[PDB]
RNA sequence: GGACCUGGCGGUGCUUCAUAUCCCUCUAGAGGAGCCUGUUCUGUAAUCGAUAAACCCCGAUCAACCUCACCACCUCUUGCUCAGCCUAUAUACCGCCAUCUUAACCCUGAUGAAGGCUACAAAGUACGUUAGGUCAAGGUGUAGCCCAUGAGGUGGCAAGAAAUGGGCUACAUUUUCUACCCCAGAAAAUUUAGC
């Protein structure tokens, strides 16, 4: 256990050590901050331990010792809160407030708070049924014509985590010295890595490492893989490709080029066609690799 | 702490360049460490609170 | 598996995406809107949006590979198709006028009909009790009989009685025999259908 | 003798489903030939027993006239050096591996045995162990024989038959050789995984 005098003494010890560290590092003690403390301790006591907690640390005493011991009554013994004897003064105070707002209104991509976070904010353990009751009251408040104050009050309990949209970031359009528009993109399959440049206008010429694709890829399967992206969006014979692939083997190189070409081509199609390519598997990096 | 924490929570009691890639004489440094530890544990009997740290 | 459970298999069908939004029913529209939130696996090497793609021939080729040699298996498949085509052209040229109407020259049609003529409808599934693995007739699923036709054709062509006759030549001959409901694979289907008729004692066990 | 309470059946079946491990079903390869090992039977006076200890050096190998081990005969010995011997013991310890074992408070029932839940809420809240293995990448002791458990010599010993358990080689036409690295020319039953 940690007494209050004990933590008091740790507070003066931390402040004096902070002033000393400011002296050691040459920084001005007045403006010497906690990020500066962390940086200086990292320099002076280098530690490559993977656990960040195991590394040397110089925190404020309040950050080290939990001391979640709140005083709820004074010297005369009178509790501060009028709901003290319920044992859940914060939770029931909040329910009382919500009910008051509901009465007042009756006279007139985001998520509900989880139970343990609600506990953290209320600093009191609460059951599942009472959590459900509170959430039901909040829903009832939302259903009514909540004003700005009530909307903000509910937003205090609303978290923004829900929903995430997979939109396939498009590459920008670059322009070469001749004035032609092109887009560059990268792809990887097994140990093969490819970078493709797809021009907006062309006659369907694909050059792999400066070599024609049918000469670079004798096997028909690789040529079909290279055909797949352009055929899927019905623009065969409308673009020129200049790619560079290294590593891997025949099939890995063909797949990496397919991926790079699809990602580069996404610049010159409509967003609907981009999403269709994504749903066809043409824009996902294949993570399957050897053990 | 168990041996699988040697670079996660614990450190190395001995610190020398022998085991780095390209360096030599790791065996000689190891034998030196062995003798130092036995000698020191025999010369300070019941005094040592913990393990030695051997820096080089 | 390197893919997380949330990843979904891709849909390579190309005409699927070209349906007008007007035709889309509410359920299909909901499915399409749902597909936007999911992660989709990378399309595997193999199937493509090509108009010449044939999943049955792809599966037959995969069932012919040995030790991951896909180039050789595909070479054998194309050689077999070309051999069937040339044989049919030879038979068509030498035929009189009224027999040229009933000679098929599309090798894909012949391949599909040959495999269809070899599919078994019913088979036997062993069931364990008493130390006696009880052989009950069972109606084979569609996938099962499709697999069995291909497996019987391949095993028939891999027989060692056929000495130094190359695989495309054996396979085209067997395919053209099965096209006309002849050969050893059709007899293998028949000798399963009769040998399951010979064991209709346990013909109503419906919980295999 | 009367009343009541906890039991005990690690019990027995039957009903429905969650029913994941485990099952099957299903998919792909694995029996022949020639050598080498495991067990049995038969047979010898005896071991087809081993090479920090032979030979072969293309690989590997059998018995080699190496040498040790065994059987039948013999010889030494105060000798090598107060000699000599992997002879035993971890069933001596230590090292290393492995086996197993390792609450309080508050209420209710008349302050009986005893009991305590309802959410639009009604008392509930807080190390040892082992006739264990290892004397090959390691040690500290203890005992044995010391006319023989030491050192030599002369002959032999070199097995036979199966049924099954296991291992190694070559085993092809979807093959082989050359050129290329893929459009060429010539030759000819259980079991193992599944994901
Ligand atoms: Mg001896
Ligand atoms: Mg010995
Ligand atoms: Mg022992
Ligand atoms: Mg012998």
């Amino acid at each position: 256990t940690y007494t209050e005098d004990f933590i008091k003494k740790q507070i003066e010890e931390f402040n004096i050590g902070k002033r000393h560290l400011a002296n050691m590092m040459g920084e001005d003690p007045e403006t010497f901050t906690q990020e500066d403390i962390d940086r200086a301790i990292a320099y002076l006591f280098p530690s490559g331990l993977f656990e960040k907690r195991a590394r040397p640390v110089m925190k404020h005493p309040e950050q080290i010792f939990p001391r979640q011991r709140a005083i709820q009554w004074g010297e005369d013994g009178r509790p501060f809160h009028y709901l003290f004897y319920t044992g859940k003064q914060s939770y029931y105070s909040l329910m009382h407030d919500v009910y008051g707002m509901l009465l007042n209104l009756e006279k007139h991509g985001s998520r509900w708070l989880i139970k343990e976070e609600l506990e953290e904010m209320l600093v009191e353990k609460l059951s599942d049924l009472d959590y459900m009751q509170f959430i039901r009251l909040l829903e009832k408040l939302l259903t009514s014509q909540c004003g700005a104050a009530e909307e903000e009050f509910v937003q205090r309990f609303r978290r923004s985590v829900t929903l995430e949209s997979k939109k396939q970031l498009i590459e920008p359009v670059q322009y070469d010295e001749q004035g032609m528009a092109f887009s560059k993109s990268e792809g990887k399959r097994k140990t093969a890595k490819a970078e493709a440049i797809v021009y907006k206008h062309g006659s369907g010429r694909i050059k792999v490492n400066g070599i024609d694709y049918q000469l670079y890829f004798p096997i028909t399967q690789d040529r079909e893989q290279l055909m797949f992206p352009f055929h899927f969006v019905d623009r065969l014979g409308k673009h020129d490709v200049t790619c560079t692939v290294s590593g891997g083997g025949r099939s890995a190189q063909a797949g990496a080029i397919r991926l790079a070409m699809a990602k580069a081509l996404c610049s010159f199609v409509t967003e609907d066609e981009v999403e269709w390519m994504r749903q066809a598997g043409l824009l996902t990096t294949d993570p399957r690799v050897r053990e | 702490h168990a041996p699988h924490y040697i670079a996660h929570r614990k450190g190395w009691l001995s610190l020398h360049t022998g085991n780095l890639d390209g360096e030599d004489h790791a065996a000689e440094r190891t034998v030196e460490d062995v003798f130092l530890r036995k000698f020191m544990w025999g010369t300070f009997p019941g005094c040592l609170a913990d393990q030695l740290v051997l820096k080089r | 598996s390197r893919y997380s459970p949330e990843f979904k298999d891709p849909l390579i069908d190309k005409e699927y995406y070209r349906k007008p939004v007007e035709e889309l029913t509410e359920e299909e529209k909901y499915v399409r809107e749902l597909k936007k939130t999911q992660l989709i696996k990378a399309a595997p090497a193999g199937k493509t949006s090509s108009v010449f793609e044939d999943p049955v021939i792809s599966k037959f080729t995969n069932m012919m590979m040995i030790g991951g040699n896909k180039v050789l298996a595909r070479s054998l498949m194309i050689q077999t198709l070309e051999a069937v085509k040339r044989k049919q052209f030879e038979k068509y040229h030498a035929a009189s006028a009224e027999e040229q109407a009933t000679i098929e020259r599309n090798p894909y049609t012949i391949f599909h009909q040959a495999l269809k003529n070899c599919e078994p409808m019913i088979g036997l599934v062993p069931i364990l009790k008493g130390g006696r693995f009880y052989q009950v007739p069972v109606p084979l699923p569609d996938r099962r009989r499709r697999f069995l036709a291909m497996k019987w054709m391949i095993t028939e062509c891999r027989d060692k009685k056929h000495q130094r006759t190359l695989m495309p030549e054996k396979l085209s001959h067997k395919l053209l025999e099965a096209f006309h409901n002849q050969g050893p694979v059709i007899k293998r289907k028949h000798d399963l259908h009769k040998m399951a008729e010979a064991n209709r004692a346990l013909a109503h066990y419906r919980w295999w």
